[PDB]
C-alpha cells in the first residue's frame, strides 16, 4: 500500500511536468481510443 | 489615510456640528498611533 | 461600390502612428512624440529614396495649403489630441454651421406646433389610469418647451459643428484634381480632406490636425453629452445628479490640457470609485474605507509619477471627488456608471501593450503539489457527482489505485456519493486514478460554431504582408493567405471534422510551417489585445471549447431549538489577468482527466504546447517592425512588438476549461473556512456569496457582522490557496461587501436593483450602424433606446416626447443633410415645403404606414398583442386629442397594398402588406448568405441547400396557407421547425459583414438590377409615405371611434385581398392594453366605476403604509413532434390530415405514423416587493397578465418621486372592459424525390369527483344538469321524487329551464327528424304533439314536484301545465340556439363501460345534427337517418347542412359544431347527492 | 396621524394578511386532497376555508346547520368538530375576532389526552 | 407524488408565516409548527428520536409540551395517510393517538 502511494505520487508528477516521461511513448496518451471517432 | 478618515466622517449620518468638531480634531491628530486611536473612536460613534 | 457608405460611428481604436504618418507624408510639423521612433525613421528613409505613390501625393498639396494658411498666423502652435480635448469639446462657428441650424430651428417650429396636443394625449392616458392629481405642473412645461431646453444646452453649438464636419468628410470619402481650400469662419478656419482635417482658431492661434476616427469620436461624445444633459435637465429626479455630472465634466476637462493621455487613468478610476463610495455606506465593520484607500493611493500615484505632484492639488482633487460621489439616494449612485465613456477614448501604441503582456507572460512561478492535488480531487468529485446524479446512482467508469481508502472503494461498490470533505481528506487516494470514456463526440450534429466569422492571421513565412510597403524600409513579401474563417470553411472541398481533431492528436500541429499568432488593439477601452491565428488551429480551438461546453461543463453548472436563518456577504474579484497566469503544469492534470473522459490523446493541453514554441507579435499596420531586411520570426529579438516565447494563455480561447479548473479551489477554501459558497461568473467579474447560518432572534445588525467576519476569514484562506497555485489575487483590487454585488442588470443592494437609466439615452444618436443610411432603422433605434430607458427608470411621457422630437429631427436630417445622391427634387421640396405632411408622417405609427416605432401601450408593457390593432388605437387617441385629423384614418384604410407572397406572410405573421418597409441591410445579408451557402462546395452542406429551394419553400407555404381559412401564425410555427426554418436559421447565423458582400459583388451574386433597386429604397419609402398622406379616398362604413379589432380586420382584408380573395383570417387580433383597462385608487372611498357601472371584473392591488421605498431527445425529433402537434391542432385531427403531418415530420426525423402518433403529446422593485395582488374578482390569459404588468407600472408611476408610502394604505382597482373544427387541403404537397439524411436536419435514431374542490357556480350547473337529465330520462322510461322535491327547492330556475330544453330536444330529435318539420314553431308543434301523446302518469313526478307550493312559486290540470312547461323550455332552448347563447353548454353522460362512450357520443351528435337540420334546412331536403350507422348518418347530415349553408345566404350564422359531451364514470345519484351535500356543507 | 386613523389602517392591513393566509392555506389543502359522500377531517376543512374565501363568516348557526345535515353519522360530526378545532389552533387569537364567533368559543376547548 | 407533497409544504409554510406576523399573543402553537414545516423544507425526516429530544429540551415547561404535542397532532391530522409515512415515523403513531374529549 505504501509502495502504491509512492507510485501514485510519481505518476502524477511525471505527467503534469513535461519532459519527464522517460520514454513511455507520450504518457498523456495512455487513454483508450474509441469515442466513435474512427477517421482512419 | 487622513483623506479616507475624513471621507468616513463626511459620509456618516452624524450631526453637522459634530462632524465639524471631529474634522477639527482629525486635523489636530498628527501621529500614526493617534490616528489609529481616532479611527477606533470614530468607529465607536458610528456604531453607537 | 455605389451601395456602401463611410462609417457613421466609431468602430476602431485611436492610433498615434496613423496621425504621425499622415503629417509626415504631408510634411507638416507636429508636436507628437512616439515611444517607438521607427516610423519617424522609415518614412524619412523612403523620402531619401524618392519613393512616391498615389497616396503620398494629395497630402503634399494639403500640406502646402496648411503652410500657406499658417504663414498668415505668426505664433501658431499645434496641440496634440488629448491636450486639446476641452477646446474641441467647446468649439463653435456661426457661419460654418448655418444649414443644420436652419434644419433644427424648423424642427423646433414643428414640435412647437404639436407639443401641447402631445401633452393633452399623455394627460388623457394618465387620467384613464387614475393619476390625475399626481401629475406635476412642471411636466407640462417640460413637454411643451422641450426644444428650447435642448437648444439651451452648452453642448448644442459643439454638436452642430461636429455633425457638419463628419457629414462633409463622409461626402469626400464617397466622392474620391481639386485641392481643399480653407473655409474662413467667424472664429475658426476649417479644411476637410479625405484623411486630414485642419482647424485653426483665429483668436488663440491653436492648430488642430484630426483624422476621421477622431471626428467620429468627438461627434459621438458631444451628441451623447447633449442627450444626457437634456434628459437630466427635463426630469426632476436627476437634479443633484445633473449638478454633480456638470462639475465632473468641468473638472476632468480642465485636467485634460495639463496631463493629456494619463488623464484617462483617472477617468478609468471612476468605475472603482463609485463602488468605494457605495462601500462607505456599509453598516457593518471597518471595511467602509477599504477600497477607497486603494483608489486614493492610485490617484496619488497618477499625480506623482507625472510630475504634477503637490500637497495642495491632491487635497482639492479629493474634495472634488467627495462632492461628486457622496449622495444619500441609493438609486442615483449607479447613474455615474453611465458616464464612463463620456470623456473620449485614449490613443494607443503597440509597444506599450506588447511590454504589458511581455511582463506577465515571462514571469517564473513556484507551485505547491498538495493544493493542486486537493483541487484535482474536488474536480474528480464534481464530475463523479454529476454523472451519478444524471445516471441515477451509478459511478462513472474509473479504476481506483491499490492505495485507495476503504471509504472510496465501498462508496464505489455501494453507489454512494462523495462529499467535499471526503475528497479533501482523501486526496492521496485520487493520485493515480484513470477515468474511462463515457462522453460521445458529435461534431456532425453542430455546424453553427464554424459559421461565426472570425479573423485569421497570415502565414509565418509572410507575416510582414500585413504591413504596407509605404511604412517599411524593405519591401514586404506578398500575402497569399485568406483573411476570414468562413471563406476558408465554405470553400473547402474536403472537410472532415475528425481530421481537425487528428491534426492535434497526430502531432503535426507542432511542426507546421504556416502557424502564426498575432495581436490587435481593442476598439473602445478607457484603459487590451485580441488574438488572431490560422485556420486549422482556430478550428481546433472552436471544437475544443464546444466539446467542453456540451458534456462536462453542464456538470459544473448549478438542539437548535431557537431556529436558524441564512445571512450572506459578497466578494467580487476581477479575472482578467488570470489567463496570463495559467501554466502547463497547473492545467495539465485537469486536461489529462478531460482527455480520459473524452477519449482523445493529448488534446486539451494543446494551447500551452503550441505557444511555448511560437513567437507572438502585436500587429498594427501603421506601426512598422524595426528591421532593415526580411527575416523569419524566430530570429527576431524579444523587443518592441515581439514576445518571443510565451508560457501562458492568450485571452479567451480556453475560458471554459480555466473556469472549470478554477471552481475547485474556491470549494477547497470553502471547506477549510467552514462556509457555504455560491459562485456567479461574469465577464471579468466573479461574485462569491459566503453563507453562514445565524440565530433568527438576533437583531439584523449582528447577523450581518457575523457574515462579514466569516467572509473575511474565507477571503484570507482563498488568497493563500490562489497564491499557492500562482494566480495572485491582489487583495486591494478585490471588493468585499455585505450588501452589494455587481451583475448585468445593475448593482444589487440587499434586494434592490440600482439601474443605469442614462446609458441608453446617451446611445440615442442620429443614424444606426448600417451599410446604407436608412431612416427607418434609425427611428427604430431611437424607439428601442427610449423604451429601454423607460424600463430602467426614466419617465414615460418625457421619453415619448424626446422620441417625437428626435424622429422629426432625423427626418429633417435625412431629407436635408445627407450624402445620398438619390434624393432628387421630386420628393425633397414637397416634403420640406409641406410641414403638416412631415409631422403627420413623423407621428403616425409604423405598422400602419408611418415612421414612429413606439406605441403608447409599449411605454407601460413590454409585450403588446397586435401591432396593427395597437397602432389603430394609438391613431384614434391622437385623433381624439386633435393631434392628427380624422381623414388620416381613412387614408390608412385606403392605402395601396404591397406585393408580397405567401412566404413573406408566413415569415412575418403580423405584417400588413406595406410598400417597401423592409430594411436594405437585412435583405442584402439574406441574398449574400444564400448565394455563398448555395455555392459552397463543403461536404457537410451536401443536401441542406438546393438551387430550387425557394420554389419548394413557396410551395410549402402555399400548401399551409391557401386553405379556406387562412391562419398565418400556425404556418409560421410549422415553417419555422421545418427544413425551410433550418435553412433560414443557418443563413441567419452567418454574419457576412462588408467583406463577403464585396466578395459577392466581385462574384456577381448581387446583380446590377438588384444594386439599383436596393440603392433607392429610402427615396421610395418617402415617396410611399407622401402618396399615402396626400391621397383622398373615403369609405362610408368606417366611423370615428369604432372598434380597433374591426378596423384591423378591415385593413388586413383590404391589404391582403389579392392572395386571400375573401377568405377569413384567424388568430391575429388581440385587444389593446390601454383602451381595455380603466383604473381607480381608493382609501376609504367608493370606487365610482363600481358604484355606478356595476363593473365587477377588476384586479386588486394593495400597498401598505409606512414603508421605506428607497431604503432597505434530439433537436430534430423535438422539431418533428412540434410540427405534428401544430398541424394536428390547427387543421383538424383525422386520418387524412395525419398522413400529411407524418410526411412533414418525416423530413426531420425517422418515425412512422404509429410512432409519431404515440410520441406526440426592472425598476418595479421599489414598489412591487411591498404590493399585494389578488385576481379573485377577475373572471385571454395574455390580457390578464398584461393587466397585472400595467397595474405594477401604475404603482411604479405613483411612487416615482415619493420617498415613503405615507400615512395611508393604497388600493388600486384595474378594471377590464369587455369557429372551425377542421380546415381541409386545396393544394397537393410537392415533397421531394429523396430525403436528405444529413445530421443537421435529419435524425435517424428514434431513441426515446371531489365536490369540495368544485366551485359554487360549477356546483349549481352539475346539480341543474343532474336534475334535468334524470327527470327527462325517467319520463322516457315512463323516495326519489321527494329527493327531486328537495333538489327543486335547492336549484336555480334559469339553468334548470335551459337544461330541460336541452334534454327534451335530445330525446325527441329522432321523432322530429322522422316527421321533418321546418322552423322553430312547427318543431315546437310536433314536440307538443309528442307531449300530448304522453299520459298523466308519464309526467306524474313533475306533477308531484309542482304540488309543493315553494317549488311552484320559484318556477313561475298539472299534466297540461307540465306539457306547457316543457314546450316553453324547448322554445327558450331553440331561441338561445339560434343566436348562439349557449356559451356554457354541456350534455352530461353517465357511463358504466368505457367502450360504448364513442357509440353514445355518435348517437347524441346525430340527434343534435337532426335538430340543426330540422331548424335550418328546407323540409324534405334532409337525408333519412333510418337504417344507417351513427357515424354514417352524422357524416351525411354534416354534408347536407354544409351544402345547404353554401347554397343559401343564411347558414353562416348557424353553427354546424357538435355539442360538448362531458363524460363521468359516476351515476346520477352519486353526483346529485354529492352536489346537495356540498351545497349544504358549503356556505349558501 | 392620530391613533384612530392608524388603528383603522392596521385593521385593514390585518384583514389583507388574513385573506392572503386563507388563500395559501386553501391551495395547500387542495393539493393534499387531490392526490356515499361522507366527508372526513380534511374534506370538512376546505369547506370552512371556502367560506373564508367567499367572504362569509363562521357562525354558531352555521355550525348548528352543519351538525343537523351530518347528524346520522356521529364519527363525521366528531371529524367536523375536530376540524374546527384545527382551525382554532391555526388562526392566531387576534384574528379570531375577524373570522367570526365559532373559533373564539373553540379556542377555550382542548383535548384531554393525546 | 413527492412533487405534490413538497409543493403543499411550501404553501403551508407561506400560510403559517403570514399568520405569524399578525398575532397579539418557547416555541408555542403554530411557531413549533413552522419549525416542523421548515424541517420538512430541509428534507429532514420526522423521527422518534427528534421528538423525544424535543421533549427533553422543553421538559421544564409543561404547557409548552402540551403546545408541541397539539401542533404535532395538527400535522398528523392534516396530512393524508398514503403520504403519512413519507412525512416520517412520528405522524402515523400520532394518527393512532386521539382526543378523549373536546
Amino acid at each position: 500500500i505504501s509502495i502504491s502511494t509512492l507510485e501514485g505520487h510519481l505518476s502524477s508528477i511525471m505527467i503534469a511536468i513535461p519532459g519527464l516521461g522517460k520514454d513511455p511513448n507520450d504518457p498523456t496518451a495512455d487513454v483508450e481510443i474509441n469515442p466513435d471517432l474512427k477517421p482512419i | 489615510s487622513r483623506s479616507v478618515i475624513r471621507s468616513i466622517i463626511k459620509s456618516s449620518r452624524l450631526e453637522e456640528d459634530r462632524k465639524r468638531y471631529l474634522m477639527t480634531l482629525l486635523d489636530d491628530i498628527k501621529g500614526a498611533n493617534d490616528l489609529a486611536k481616532f479611527h477606533q473612536m470614530l468607529m465607536k460613534i458610528i456604531m453607537k | 461600390n455605389q451601395i456602401l457608405y463611410p462609417e457613421v460611428h466609431l468602430d476602431s481604436p485611436i492610433v498615434t502612428n496613423k496621425i504621425v504618418a499622415i503629417l509626415e507624408y504631408a510634411r507638416v510639423p507636429h508636436a507628437y512624440s512616439l515611444e517607438d521612433p521607427t516610423l519617424c525613421q522609415n518614412i524619412k528613409h523612403r523620402l531619401k529614396n524618392g519613393f512616391s505613390n498615389q497616396m503620398i501625393i494629395n497630402n503634399v498639396e494639403v500640406g502646402n495649403v496648411i503652410k500657406s494658411k499658417l504663414r498668415s498666423y505668426p505664433a501658431h502652435s499645434h496641440i496634440p489630441y488629448p491636450n486639446c480635448n476641452q477646446d474641441l469639446f467647446n468649439i463653435e462657428d456661426k457661419e460654418s454651421t448655418r444649414k443644420i441650424r436652419e434644419l433644427l430651428k424648423k424642427g423646433n417650429s414643428l414640435y412647437s406646433k404639436v407639443s401641447d396636443k402631445v401633452f393633452q394625449c399623455l394627460r388623457d392616458t394618465n387620467s384613464r389610469l387614475g393619476l390625475g392629481s399626481e401629475l406635476r405642473e412642471d411636466i407640462k412645461e417640460k413637454v411643451i418647451n422641450l426644444g428650447v431646453y435642448m437648444h439651451s444646452s452648452q453642448w448644442f453649438e459643439p454638436f452642430l459643428f461636429w455633425f457638419t464636419v463628419k457629414t462633409e468628410m463622409r461626402s469626400v470619402i464617397k466622392s474620391q484634381r481639386h485641392t481643399p481650400v480653407f473655409f474662413t469662419g467667424s472664429s475658426v478656419e476649417l479644411l476637410i480632406s479625405r484623411d486630414l482635417v485642419a482647424i485653426i482658431s483665429k483668436e488663440s492661434q491653436h492648430v488642430y490636425y484630426l483624422t476621421f476616427e477622431l471626428v467620429l469620436m468627438y461627434c459621438d461624445v458631444i451628441e451623447g453629452r447633449l442627450m444626457t444633459e437634456t434628459a437630466m435637465t427635463i426630469d426632476a429626479r436627476y437634479t443633484e445628479l445633473l449638478g454633480r455630472v456638470r462639475y465632473m465634466w468641468k473638472l476632468i476637462d480642465g485636467f485634460f490640457p495639463a496631463l493629456g493621455n494619463p488623464t484617462y487613468q483617472i477617468v478609468a478610476m471612476l468605475e472603482p470609485l463609485s463602488l468605494a463610495y457605495l462601500q462607505l455606506r456599509d453598516i457593518t465593520v471597518e471595511l467602509r474605507g477599504a477600497f477607497l484607500n486603494h483608489c486614493f493611493t492610485e490617484i496619488h500615484d497618477v499625480l506623482d509619477q507625472n510630475g504634477f505632484s503637490d500637497e495642495g492639488t491632491y487635497h482639492e482633487l479629493i474634495e472634488a471627488l467627495d462632492y461628486i460621489f457622496i449622495t444619500d439616494d441609493i438609486h442615483l449612485t449607479g447613474e455615474i456608471f453611465s458616464f464612463f465613456r463620456s470623456f473620449g477614448h485614449p490613443r494607443l501604441e503597440a509597444v506599450t501593450a506588447a511590454e504589458n503582456v511581455r511582463k506577465y507572460m515571462n514571469q517564473p512561478k513556484v507551485i505547491v503539489y498538495e493544493t493542486l492535488m486537493k483541487g484535482h480531487a474536488i474536480f474528480c468529485g464534481i464530475i463523479i457527482n454529476g454523472y451519478r446524479d444524471r445516471h441515477g446512482g451509478s459511478w462513472p467508469p474509473l479504476t481506483l489505485p491499490l492505495h485507495a481508502a476503504d471509504t472510496i472503494r465501498n462508496a464505489q461498490a455501494s453507489g454512494d456519493g462523495l462529499t467535499h470533505e471526503q475528497c479533501v481528506d482523501n486526496w492521496k487516494s485520487f493520485a493515480g486514478v484513470k477515468f474511462g470514456c463515457f462522453m460521445p463526440l458529435s461534431l456532425d450534429s453542430d455546424l453553427t460554431m464554424y459559421l461565426k466569422d472570425k479573423a485569421l492571421a497570415a502565414l509565418q513565412r509572410e507575416w510582414d504582408s500585413v504591413y504596407p510597403k509605404e511604412f517599411l524600409r524593405y519591401d514586404p513579401p506578398k500575402g497569399t493567405g485568406s483573411r476570414r474563417l468562413v471563406d476558408v470553411f465554405l470553400n473547402d472541398s474536403s472537410f472532415d471534422p475528425y481530421d481537425v481533431i487528428m491534426y492535434v492528436v497526430s502531432g503535426a500541429y507542432l511542426h507546421d510551417p504556416e502557424f502564426n499568432l498575432s495581436y490587435s488593439l481593442k476598439e473602445k477601452e478607457i484603459k487590451r489585445l485580441f488574438a488572431k491565428m490560422t485556420y486549422k488551429m482556430r478550428a481546433c480551438q472552436v471544437i475544443a471549447e464546444n466539446l467542453i461546453s456540451n458534456g462536462i461543463g453542464k456538470y459544473f453548472k448549478d438542539e437548535n431549538m431557537e431556529a436558524y436563518e441564512t445571512v450572506s456577504a459578497f466578494i467580487t474579484t476581477d479575472l482578467k489577468k488570470y489567463c496570463l497566469n495559467w501554466r502547463y503544469e497547473t492545467i495539465s492534470l485537469f486536461a489529462q482527466r478531460l482527455n480520459e473522459i473524452y477519449g482523445l490523446p493529448s488534446f486539451f493541453q494543446w494551447l500551452h504546447k503550441r505557444l511555448e514554441t511560437s513567437v507572438l507579435y502585436v500587429s498594427d499596420p501603421h506601426c512598422p517592425p524595426d528591421l532593415d531586411a526580411h527575416i523569419p520570426l524566430y530570429k527576431v529579438p524579444n523587443d518592441q512588438i515581439f514576445i518571443k516565447y510565451p508560457m501562458g494563455g492568450i485571452e479567451g480561447y480556453c475560458q471554459k476549461l480555466w473556469t472549470i479548473s478554477t471552481i475547485p479551489y474556491l470549494y477547497l477554501a470553502a471547506y477549510e473556512s467552514g462556509v457555504r459558497i455560491a459562485s456567479l461568473v461574469q465577464g471579468d467579474n466573479q461574485t462569491i456569496a459566503v453563507t453562514k447560518r445565524v440565530p433568527s432572534t438576533w437583531p439584523y445588525n449582528l447577523k450581518k457582522r457575523e457574515a462579514a467576519r466569516v467572509t473575511r476569514d474565507y477571503f484570507v484562506i482563498l488568497r493563500q490557496r490562489l497564491h499557492d497555485i500562482g494566480h495572485h489575487l491582489k487583495a486591494n483590487e478585490t471588493i468585499v461587501s455585505s450588501h452589494f454585488f455587481v451583475y448585468s442588470k445593475g448593482i444589487y443592494y440587499d434586494g434592490l436593483l440600482v439601474s443605469q437609466s442614462l446609458k441608453s439615452i446617451a446611445r440615442c444618436v442620429f443614424w444606426s450602424e448600417t451599410i446604407v443610411d436608412e431612416t427607418r432603422a434609425a427611428c427604430s433605434n431611437i424607439a428601442t433606446t427610449m423604451a429601454k430607458s423607460i424600463e430602467r427608470g426614466y419617465d414615460r411621457y418625457l421619453a415619448y416626447s424626446l422620441n417625437v422630437l428626435k424622429v422629426i429631427q432625423q427626418i429633417l436630417i435625412s431629407l436635408g443633410f445627407t450624402i445620398n445622391s438619390t434624393m432628387t427634387r421630386d420628393v425633397v421640396i414637397p416634403l420640406l415645403t409641406n410641414n403638416d405632411l412631415l409631422i403627420r408622417m413623423a407621428l403616425l405609427p409604423a405598422p400602419i404606414g408611418g415612421m414612429n416605432y413606439l406605441n403608447m401601450s409599449r411605454l407601460f408593457v413590454r409585450n403588446i398583442g397586435d401591432p396593427v390593432t395597437s397602432s389603430i388605437a394609438d391613431l384614434k387617441r391622437m385623433i381624439l386629442a386633435s393631434l392628427m385629423p380624422e381623414e388620416t384614418l381613412h387614408q390608412v384604410m385606403t392605402q395601396q397594398p404591397g406585393d408580397s407572397s405567401f412566404l413573406d406572410w408566413a415569415s412575418d405573421p403580423y405584417s400588413a402588406n406595406l410598400v417597401c418597409v423592409q430594411s436594405i441591410t437585412r435583405l442584402l445579408k439574406n441574398i449574400t448568405a444564400r448565394f455563398v451557402l448555395i455555392h459552397s462546395p463543403n461536404p457537410m452542406l451536401k443536401g441542406l441547400f438546393h438551387d430550387d429551394s425557394k420554389e419548394e419553400d413557396e410551395g410549402l407555404a402555399a400548401f399551409l396557407m391557401d386553405r379556406h381559412i387562412i391562419v398565418p401564425r400556425a404556418a409560421h410555427e410549422i415553417l419555422d421547425h421545418s427544413v425551410t426554418g433550418a435553412r433560414e436559421s443557418i443563413a441567419g447565423m452567418l454574419d457576412t459583414t462588408k467583406g463577403l458582400i464585396r466578395a459577392s459583388m466581385r462574384k456577381g451574386g448581387l446583380t446590377s438590377r438588384v444594386i439599383t433597386r436596393l440603392s433607392n429604397y429610402d427615396y421610395e419609402q418617402f415617396r410611399a409615405g407622401m402618396v399615402l398622406l396626400t391621397g383622398r379616398k373615403r369609405n362610408v362604413l368606417i366611423d370615428k371611434e369604432s372598434c380597433s379589432v374591426q378596423l384591423a380586420r378591415a385593413l388586413r382584408s383590404h391589404m391582403w385581398a389579392r392572395l386571400a380573395r375573401g377568405r377569413p383570417i384567424y388568430g391575429l387580433e388581440v385587444p389593446d392594453v390601454l383602451e381595455s383597462m380603466r383604473g381607480h385608487l381608493i382609501r376609504r372611498h367608493e370606487t365610482c366605476v363600481i358604484c355606478e357601472c356595476g363593473s365587477v371584473n377588476y384586479g386588486w392591488f394593495f400597498v401598505p403604509s409606512g414603508c421605506q421605498l428607497d431604503d432597505i431527445p434530439s433537436r430534430s425529433l423535438r422539431s418533428a413532434v412540434r410540427i405534428a402537434t401544430v398541424y394536428s391542432w390547427a387543421y383538424g385531427d383525422d386520418d387524412s390530415s395525419w398522413n400529411e403531418a407524418w410526411l412533414l415530420a418525416r423530413q426531420r426525423a425517422n418515425v412512422s405514423l404509429e410512432e409519431l402518433r404515440v410520441i406526440t403529446p426592472t425598476s418595479l422593485v421599489r414598489v412591487a416587493r411591498y404590493t399585494t395582488i389578488s385576481n379573485d374578482n377577475l373572471s385571454t390569459n395574455f390580457i390578464y397578465q398584461q393587466g397585472m404588468l400595467l397595474g405594477l407600472g401604475v404603482l411604479e408611476t405613483l411612487f416615482r418621486l415619493e420617498k415613503d408610502t405615507g400615512s395611508s394604505n393604497t388600493v388600486l382597482h384595474l378594471h377590464v372592459e369587455t369557429d372551425h373544427p377542421r380546415i381541409p387541403s386545396s393544394r397537393k404537397l410537392e415533397l421531394r424525390a429523396e430525403l436528405c439524411t444529413n445530421p443537421l436536419i435529419y435524425d435517424n435514431a428514434p431513441l426515446i369527483v371531489e365536490f369540495v374542490t368544485w366551485s359554487t357556480p360549477q356546483l349549481y350547473h352539475i346539480l341543474a344538469k343532474s336534475t334535468a337529465l334524470s327527470m327527462i330520462d325517467l319520463v322516457t322510461k315512463f323516495d326519489d321524487i321527494n329527493s327531486f322535491i328537495t333538489e327543486f327547492l335547492l336549484i336555480e330556475p334559469r339553468l334548470f329551464t335551459i337544461y330541460l330544453g336541452q334534454c327534451a330536444a335530445i330525446n325527441w330529435a329522432f321523432d322530429v327528424h322522422y316527421h321533418r318539420p321546418s322552423g322553430k314553431y312547427q318543431m315546437g308543434e310536433l314536440l307538443s304533439s309528442f307531449l300530448s301523446r304522453m299520459s298523466k302518469g308519464v309526467f306524474k313526478v313533475l306533477v308531484n314536484a309542482l304540488s309543493h307550493p315553494k317549488i311552484y312559486k320559484k318556477f313561475w290540470n298539472l299534466h297540461t301545465t307540465v306539457c306547457n312547461m316543457v314546450y316553453t323550455c324547448y322554445m327558450t332552448y331553440l331561441d338561445l340556439l339560434l343566436n348562439e347563447e349557449l356559451e356554457e353548454f354541456t350534455f352530461l353522460l353517465c357511463e358504466s363501460d368505457e367502450d360504448v362512450v364513442p357509440d353514445r357520443f355518435d348517437n347524441i351528435q346525430a340527434k343534435h345534427l337532426c335538430v340543426l337540420a330540422d331548424l335550418y334546412c328546407q323540409p324534405g331536403t334532409c337525408p333519412p337517418i333510418q337504417g344507417l350507422r351513427p357515424v354514417e348518418k352524422c357524416a351525411v347530415l354534416t354534408d347536407h347542412i354544409k351544402a345547404e349553408a353554401m347554397l343559401s345566404p343564411a347558414g353562416s350564422s348557424w353553427n354546424i359544431n357538435p355539442i360538448i359531451v362531458d363524460h363521468y364514470s359516476c351515476s346520477l345519484t352519486y353526483l346529485r347527492r354529492g352536489s346537495i351535500k356540498q351545497i349544504r356543507l358549503r356556505v349558501d | 396621524v392620530s391613533a384612530n386613523h392608524a388603528s383603522q389602517q392596521l385593521d385593514q392591513l390585518k384583514a389583507v394578511h388574513l385573506a392572503s393566509a386563507v388563500r395559501d392555506l386553501e391551495r395547500a389543502m387542495t393539493t393534499l386532497k387531490l392526490w356515499a359522500l361522507g366527508y372526513s377531517v380534511i374534506m370538512f376543512m376546505i369547506t370552512a376555508v371556502k367560506r373564508l374565501r367567499e367572504s362569509k363568516m363562521l357562525t354558531l348557526s352555521w355550525f348548528n346547520q352543519a351538525l343537523m345535515v351530518i347528524a346520522p353519522s356521529q364519527e363525521e360530526t366528531m371529524n367536523l368538530k375536530t376540524a374546527m378545532w384545527i382551525l382554532a389552533n391555526l388562526i392566531p387569537r387576534d384574528m379570531l375576532s375577524l373570522t367570526g364567533d365559532l373559533l373564539p368559543s373553540l379556542w377555550g376547548s382542548g383535548l384531554l389526552m393525546l
